[PDB]
């Protein structure tokens, strides 16, 4: 079962133990429900809207202004708040192509701003997502070896370098990684 | 269309079948 | 005598099974012939009987 | 013709004596007529609980009646008394005419009706529900079904694949009163090390099944590009041999006799077994916390005999050519060195390059995976929680580079040499520090290269260029040093 | 192309194990065997060539045998053959469409067979009971065909027709040495096998050293010679099985594969020997009637005269096979003559039928260029001019070591003719190297 | 495991507890893009089937199952359509588009969503002692 609210519109499972899957879907669907009374025009089209990219960038810009300030703890926070508005207010049928790249690009200066300031499971995890998610460049194997290396995991680290050389085997960074990899595997082994 | 299985049971029941025929016929014979 | 020289020939040419692949081959052909032939004979002699107090 | 039935018995003695002999015969024929050392067969059976031997334990008189049956009918005979063709047979007259005449013919036609019919039904339905790999139907079913609707962003651990495992078929058909949260639970008291209670007999069975069913899940694994459950699969496969759960520090703590409570709290720089033979013989029993002499001679020895791998050469080799060329079918072909814990690095140039080269025949081309058959097997391991017995295996798979995937099925291999194990090569130390290759008894010619060949399935490129790939030879027994490799054929036309 | 819709058996979808193909093969020999021993319900012209030969027994459910669909199946070879029927391998339906009326022709062919069969034979002219014995062979002769196909489809170790008279030959070997039927002629019981009479004569007789020469040579009945003999025969006809020439090739259109095409001596083993037994029958079973109804003409004097039954002083005369080393020693100009031409006639078939089958040289060459293969130590424009100096030769020594063992055979008397031990020797040796080639348990 | 079943059950609670219109639409879209999702899921995962049936790894009924689920798919995707057309009248050109984009922007917030989960395994497996502020204190 499942009960409705009045004022809100929000369904919500009444039920004590629900699964999974029901609670991914129930969430899905107020999400399209929140975003269907939001949006007026009944025939919608998947251009995506002006305003909110309108605040997205200056909510990014304003972040970014502080790095030229070189505050680096509060641009850190601005970036993720503009990621959270960016995934959070914009509506599902948005064009892919356009919503994708945006996520990218942001992600891109959150996770140089947690490697320079000093977190470095929360850096892995946005390279891992960018890396799973569809961007394979030999400048995202670099920031994953480093991260793995400074978190002390030699094995893994090794299997990133070589596929990261496997790409661009001319690269001048990742040949040193592979070096310091080894090093550091020889001393742990013996 | 037809399995082994089938064709297996269709010779042991004609196989049966012809041997149940004579048996019958010796049979009959023998009570009249 | 051309006939044989070119068969004699051919058979020095040939490649002559040696003997622990002999064995396998004999072990082989012999356990299906007899195996065929133990059930013919099985079979042929059973029905002699049963052909007669049925028949 | 119209045969005459035997009334005296006088003719079917003759013939039950012959059918006895053809058959006695050869059988009394018969009975007239009729490299790899293993160092665990006994000091494991030493370290094996009685609760599984008792487990391991519970779960020719036709020639003599022959011959007696032969002495009875040549007595029986000896002791009896004894122009147109008068045809007869040989088999007796109460056969076919006596009491018996009805007999024959209903034991003819149930035998016909019933029992053939009966058996070829039972055993084709027996031989159809099973899988090629060995596993049911259900079970090939239930993994496909898991791999199909699976969410990449999950990551993949050992309880996962546990859960997994608990919803066999096969486990249903030992114990039908038994539900799959109950095989998950008796699973994770095996792994970890827990006593059960009163189902000991029911852990132990499906532990012992685990090794057909985490190969087939494997071979599904491989079969759908996967590379994280492959390797998910296997590292499992290595703790439930073990009965340890996966940690970092996992080589030292499958070790026979050492206590968790002093080793983690104590020490925390020591993760593999190298490092542990860096230090002295009674520093690794302190450090260990067991200070007991006879006993620490036994783990001592089970530390340093179990295989680690490293290459000496590795590259792709088409056979009858001499280099790669598009839509050409090449294989991989490694030339390892199993080596202990202990012993220092040997240089490569040392090898007198001898071994490492192919021979170049017609016979050898024609098949080149003839002389890697002829390796020795692998001897027993060294797992004293496992039930059964098992040899050694290593998994080899392959796969790409540019996106990842698993690109066919694994190989297993089972002949390798584990010749530099041997004690006799025990001058052969990482402590003496005095660089051992220069030394008395050293003779490059005794340590043996072992070879793997993996057949690749999929032929080059039509393309010309590098493509790179990876090779993975993990253990299927031990928490031991593996292979990770990358490598590239130059498709070059 | 028309509109056909009968019962068939399905192919596996899958390739079949070894282990479900030998035990499918065996019970369709075991029904296949126990339907030619029950005899016809409405019972109440001997042909002992046919019924030898085409594996079939009168007065039983398998009087007919298989007799129809070899028949049918010579038929469309024929057809084939003189390309009237221009199957082209272009298309898939065709050839569905093909194997189709073969069957639907067989059909029609089993029931004019049985027809003839009914209304002439000797089981009588006098409604319901013919129409019941016409069924009886109606519904046998369907079931045999369908376990034909089923064999041949993939649940067999190979084809029907040669695993049957394998079967036949073999059966036969056995029950001419262990039969357990006795003959009674003055002297008193005497067993018709050789190994049961042996036993019985060292058992009961009490005089050792008389039985043991009695029962080996035993003129009258089968004795131990002949299974000594047939033993050795067999023994070295398995040997020369193994012999083939194997030259190497490699390929060209993907490097790296490396195999070797063997040639063996036995090219084409079944097809001479049968053929020439067939022709012989059928020339025997001719002189024979043609001698029967004319008392004397001179051609007919000529070609075969028949007394005391066998040919003596004529044609058929000279091609009739030796019984024993007497009748050799006898006559040299006739052991001469009989010997040319039985190894002649050999020859002669396998080169023909090595040209006509399209296994000669040259469609191995076409064959060889078509996969892009070449020898391993020659040149492309060889192959053909190599493969002539092994085919022919490898042919024409076969079938005259094939003609060589029957006769051989034939004159030191064993228990089964050199034809029919290497027909099912070649039969089992089939079976074995497929499954060696293929790998299975 | 559907949003096949939800959408029948929220409808079936229209009737009675007088819902809104836009509820509707909304359960009707996530179902169509569960349908594009499952038909592009299965589009991919044909072959690699195939390829274990013919090897003989997976069984003979698996097949015939595979087979009847492909056409299902369709079957539902063309009701789903029908419904879509009842509900809103001239929406069924650009309603197969727009579930074509939810399918994938979902996906990928779903990707995004996982990472709070993802990271602690990796604590737990690798025994990690980090402190706030997401450094290592070793």
């Amino acid at each position: 079962t499942l009960e409705y609210n009045a004022n809100s519109k929000l369904i919500t499972a009444s039920d004590a133990v629900v699964a999974l899957s029901t609670e991914t879907n129930i969430d899905q669907i107020n999400v399209l429900t929140t975003s269907l009374i939001g949006e007026t025009n009944p025939n919608f089209t998947p251009q995506p809207n002006e305003a909110l990219s309108k605040m997205i960038k200056g909510l990014f810009e304003s972040g970014m202004k502080n790095l030229q300030q070189k505050k680096l703890n509060e641009a850190l926070k601005n970036v993720s708040l503009a990621i959270e508005m960016a995934q959070r207010k914009r509506a599902p049928w948005e064009a892919f192509a356009i919503q994708l790249p945006e996520l990218h690009f942001m992600l891109r200066s959150k996770i140089d701003l947690c490697l320079i300031l000093g977190k470095h499971l929360e850096a892995l995890q946005d390279l891992d997502f960018l890396l799973g998610t569809g961007l394979i460049q030999p400048d995202v194997f670099v920031r994953k070896a480093d991260c793995l290396l400074k978190l002390r995991q030699w094995e893994e680290a090794r299997a990133t370098c070589e596929r990261g050389l496997a790409l661009a085997p001319e690269d001048m960074k990742l040949r040193a990684l592979l070096i310091e990899t080894a090093r550091n595997l020889a001393e742990y082994n013996g | 269309r037809v399995d082994p299985l089938v064709v297996l049971f269709l010779a042991v029941g004609f196989i049966f079948s012809v041997v149940a025929l004579h048996v019958i016929s010796k049979v009959a014979g023998k009570l009249f | 005598v051309e006939f044989v020289r070119e068969g004699t020939q051919f058979l020095a040419k040939c490649k002559k099974p040696d003997l622990k692949e002999y064995t396998k081959i004999v072990k082989a052909v012999g356990i299906g012939f007899i195996a065929v032939g133990i059930i013919g004979y099985a079979i042929k002699l059973i029905h002699i009987p049963i052909r007669y107090v049925i028949v | 013709t119209n045969y005459e039935y035997d009334e005296a018995s006088e003719t079917w003695p003759s013939f039950i004596l012959t059918g006895l002999l053809m058959v006695v015969g050869p059988m009394t024929l018969l009975q007239i007529y009729q490299f790899n050392e293993e160092v665990f067969k006994n000091l494991n059976e030493e370290y094996t609980s009685d609760e599984i031997k008792q487990f391991r334990r519970k779960f020719n008189i036709i020639i003599i009646v022959g011959w007696i049956l032969v002495a009875i009918l040549l007595q029986r005979i000896n002791s009896n008394d004894a122009q147109s063709t008068s045809h007869g047979i040989a088999l007796p007259r109460f056969l076919v005419d006596g009491s018996a005449s009805p007999l024959l013919v209903v034991c003819y036609v149930a035998l016909l009706g019933l029992i053939l019919p009966y058996f070829v039904s039972r055993w084709w339905a027996r031989t159809q529900s099973y899988t090629k790999k060995g596993i049911h139907n259900v079970t090939a079913s239930n993994f496909v079904s898991n791999l199909v609707n699976y969410k990449p962003s999950e990551i993949v651990t050992t309880d996962l694949i546990l859960h997994w495992l608990s919803f066999a078929h096969e486990f249903k058909q030992f114990f039908p009163d038994l539900q799959p949260t109950d095989f998950e639970k008796l699973l994770q008291d095996h792994i970890n090390r827990r006593d059960s209670g009163k189902l000991n007999n029911a852990k132990f069975r499906i532990v012992a099944k685990c090794h057909s069913l985490l190969h087939g899940l494997l071979d599904i694994a491989c079969g759908f590009r996967n590379l994280d459950i492959a390797l998910g699969a296997i590292n499992t496969f290595k703790c439930i041999v073990q009965a340890v759960p996966l940690t970092p520090n996992c080589q030292i703590l499958q070790l026979p006799n050492v206590d968790k409570e002093h080793f983690i709290t104590k020490t925390g720089d020591i993760h593999t077994l190298g490092k542990l033979f860096t230090l002295e013989d009674a520093k690794i029993g302190e450090v260990l916390g067991i200070k007991d002499q006879a006993k620490l001679n036994e783990t001592l020895r089970v530390a340093s005999h179990i295989p680690n791998l490293k290459i000496i050469k590795a590259d792709f080799l088409v056979p009858g050519e001499n280099q790669v060329t598009p839509s050409s079918t090449p294989y991989i072909s490694l030339k390892v060195l199993v080596r202990s814990a202990k012993q220092p690095l040997i240089p490569t140039s040392l090898i007198p390059e001898e071994n490492l080269t192919e021979p170049q025949d017609f016979e050898s081309q024609r098949d080149p995976f003839a002389m890697m058959s002829k390796q020795p097997l692998v001897p027993y391991s060294f797992a004293p929680f496992f039930p059964t017995k098992r040899r050694g295996s290593w998994c080899c798979l392959v796969s790409s580079q540019k996106d990842g995937k698993i690109l066919q099925t694994p190989i297993i291999i089972e002949k390798l040499s584990y010749k530099n194990l041997n004690d006799d090569k025990d001058f052969f130390d990482k402590r003496i520090k005095m660089d051992l290759t220069k030394h008395e008894k050293f003779d490059i010619n005794d340590w043996e290269i072992g070879t793997i060949k993996i057949p690749l399935g999929q032929p080059a490129p039509e393309t010309v260029g590098d493509f790179f790939f990876r090779v993975i030879v993990k253990s299927t027994d031990y928490f031991t040093t593996d292979l990770d490799i990358t490598m590239n054929m130059k498709v070059r036309d | 192309p028309f509109e056909s819709f009968l019962p068939e058996v399905i192919a596996p979808e899958r390739k079949v194990p070894y282990n479900q193909k030998l035990i499918w093969t065996g019970v369709s020999l075991l029904i296949f065997l126990i339907l030619g021993q029950i005899p016809l319900y409405g019972i109440v012209d001997p042909l002992y060539w046919l019924r030898a030969m085409l594996a079939s027994n009168r007065g039983t459910l398998l009087e007919l045998g298989v007799s129809p669909i070899i028949t049918s199946s010579m038929i469309f070879q024929f057809l084939q053959g003189t390309q009237l029927l221009q199957i082209r391998p272009e298309s898939k339906q065709d050839r569905e469409l093909f194997q189709i009326a073969q069957k639907v022709c067989a059909i029609i062919l089993i029931l004019g067979q049985a027809l003839v069969v009914v209304m002439t034979g000797n089981y009588g002219a006098p409604l319901p009971i013919c129409l019941l014995l016409i069924f009886q062979l109606m519904f046998a002769s369907l079931i045999v065909m369908l376990l034909d196909e089923l064999l041949s489809k993939g649940y067999g170790l190979g084809s029907g027709i040669s695993l049957f008279t394998a079967t036949n030959i073999a059966e036969q070997i056995f029950w001419r040495a262990f039969a357990p039927t006795t003959v009674n002629s003055g002297r008193g019981k005497e067993f018709e096998g050789a190994v049961i009479a042996f036993f019985h004569l060292l058992a009961v007789r009490k005089d050792k050293k008389r039985a043991l020469v009695e029962a080996f040579y035993r003129t009258n009945l089968p004795n131990m010679f002949q299974v000594l003999m047939t033993v050795a025969i067999f023994l070295f006809v398995l040997y020369l099985q193994g012999f083939r020439y194997e030259l190497p090739i490699r390929s060209t259109k993907v490097r790296g594969q490396i195999g070797i095409y063997p040639i063996k001596l036995f090219y084409t083993s079944n097809t001479p020997i049968m053929l020439q037994s067939a022709l012989t029958s059928n020339i025997f079973l001719i002189s024979q009637i043609l001698f029967q109804k004319y008392p004397t003409n001179p051609l007919i004097r000529l070609i075969g005269v028949w007394g005391i039954q066998m040919a003596l002083s004529g044609l058929a005369y000279y091609i009739q096979p030796l019984m024993s080393l007497s009748e050799a020693l006898l006559d040299p100009i006739k052991t001469i003559v009989y010997i040319t031409f039985v190894l002649g006639s050999c020859a002669v078939f396998s080169k023909t039928w090595i040209e006509i089958s399209g296994t000669s040289p040259r469609d191995i060459a076409k064959q060889f260029k078509d996969q892009g293969m070449v020898i391993n130590g020659k040149r492309e424009t060889s192959i053909y001019r190599e493969l002539k100096k092994i085919i022919p030769t490898a042919a024409a020594f076969g079938g005259a070591t094939i003609g060589a063992l029957s006769v051989g055979s034939d004159l030191l008397g064993t228990l089964g003719s050199g034809a029919s031990i290497l027909m099912a020797t070649t039969t089992i040796y089939g079976y074995y190297e497929a499954a060696a080639k293929e790998g299975g348990f | 495991n559907d949003a096949h079943d939800l959408y029948f059950q929220i409808k079936e609670m229209s009737e009675n507890e007088k819902i809104h219109e836009k509820v509707l639409k909304a359960a009707l879209l996530n179902r169509g893009a569960e349908s594009v999702r499952r038909s592009l899921k299965l589009k991919e995962l044909a072959p690699q089937i195939n390829l274990l049936y013919k090897n003989g790894s997976i069984g003979e009924d698996y097949w015939k199952r595979f087979e009847t689920e492909v056409k299902l798919i369709e079957l539902e995707f063309k009701d789903t359509l029908q419904e879509a057309e009842r509900l809103q009248p001239g929406w069924v050109q650009l309603f197969v588009m727009v579930c074509k984009e939810i399918c994938f922007n979902q996906a990928l917030s779903r990707r995004y969503q996982s990472i709070l989960k993802r990271k602690e395994v990796c604590i737990k497996e690798w025994e990690l002692k980090i402190n706030n502020d997401g450094r290592l204190v070793n």
